[PDB]
């Protein structure tokens, strides 16, 4: 039984709530839509009959 | 009065406890350098020396004249006690590593940077049991010697090396004293 094991490594510890909180507070999402090129493309709206 | 840098060692506040895992700086300090204390184990001739010391002990005790059962039980107990003293008693390193970085691990836990059930750990597990099987054929007719030898083996040479006793410290009052957890 001993000779037929698989040589793993002791697993790491589970994150405590404070680590979760700081990692959540670090994250930055993007805006829903991209307003970077809303101006140089918007002639189509201005030229619709 | 609060410290800017918290590098303070705690002690066990219970009876049965585990040494706390290390933080980021501690892991970096441990992994910055190959451990000079537990690297000789994997080199050329270590397994052979573990074999040879037993033969030398056997020849010595046989030189003391006594009957086969006594010589073999003496060999078994001497090897087991010596191995426990060398590999499981003292914790730390005999030389300055870093900020210290291993001040609460024994040499057995330091082997192969705390990777369990490696070939060397398997060999060092196998050796005590085969040594007991060889010696079993000589003092088999005495209940007291058989029982004592089996107890010493299974309780000193197989239990500390098990994968569940890793980082396990037992702290009683009046003998062991408060262990170190952080
Ligand atoms: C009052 C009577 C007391 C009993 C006699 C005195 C015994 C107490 C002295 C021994 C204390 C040892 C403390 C810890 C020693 C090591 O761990 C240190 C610190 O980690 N490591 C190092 O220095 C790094 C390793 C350096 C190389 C050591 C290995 C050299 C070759 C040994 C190979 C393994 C030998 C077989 C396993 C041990 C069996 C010991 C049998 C003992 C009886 C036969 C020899 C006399």
């Amino acid at each position: 039984i001993l000779l037929t094991r698989k040589s793993y490594k002791p697993p790491k510890r589970p994150l405590t709530e404070q680590e979760i909180d700081e990692l959540c507070d670090e994250w930055v999402p993007e805006p829903l839509v991209d307003p970077s090129a809303t101006d140089e493309q918007s002639w189509r709206v201005a030229k619709t009959p | 009065s609060t410290p800017v840098t918290d590098h303070r060692r705690r002690r066990a506040a219970a009876v049965i406890s585990h040494v706390e895992q290390e933080t980021f700086e501690d892991e970096n300090d441990q992994q910055m350098l190959p451990n000079m204390n537990a690297t000789w184990v994997d080199q050329r001739g270590a397994w052979l020396i573990h074999i040879v010391v037993i033969v030398l002990l056997r020849l010595f005790y046989s030189l003391f004249g006594s009957t086969p059962k006594w010589t073999w039980t003496l060999t078994n107990m001497t090897y087991i006690i010596g191995f426990y003293i060398m590999f499981h008693l003292v914790k730390g390193t005999p030389f300055d590593f870093n900020g210290g970085a291993y001040d609460n691990l024994t040499m057995w836990e330091q082997i192969n940077d705390e990777t369990l059930y490696t070939p060397t750990r398997k060999f060092l597990l196998i050796v005590p049991i085969v040594l007991f099987l060889i010696s079993n054929q000589y003092y088999r007719n005495d209940m007291t010697l058989f029982l004592s030898n089996l107890a010493v083996t299974v309780l000193i040479g197989v239990v500390p090396k098990l994968g569940i006793t890793h980082r396990l410290r037992i702290s009683i009052p009046g003998i062991t004293g408060r262990a170190q957890i952080s």
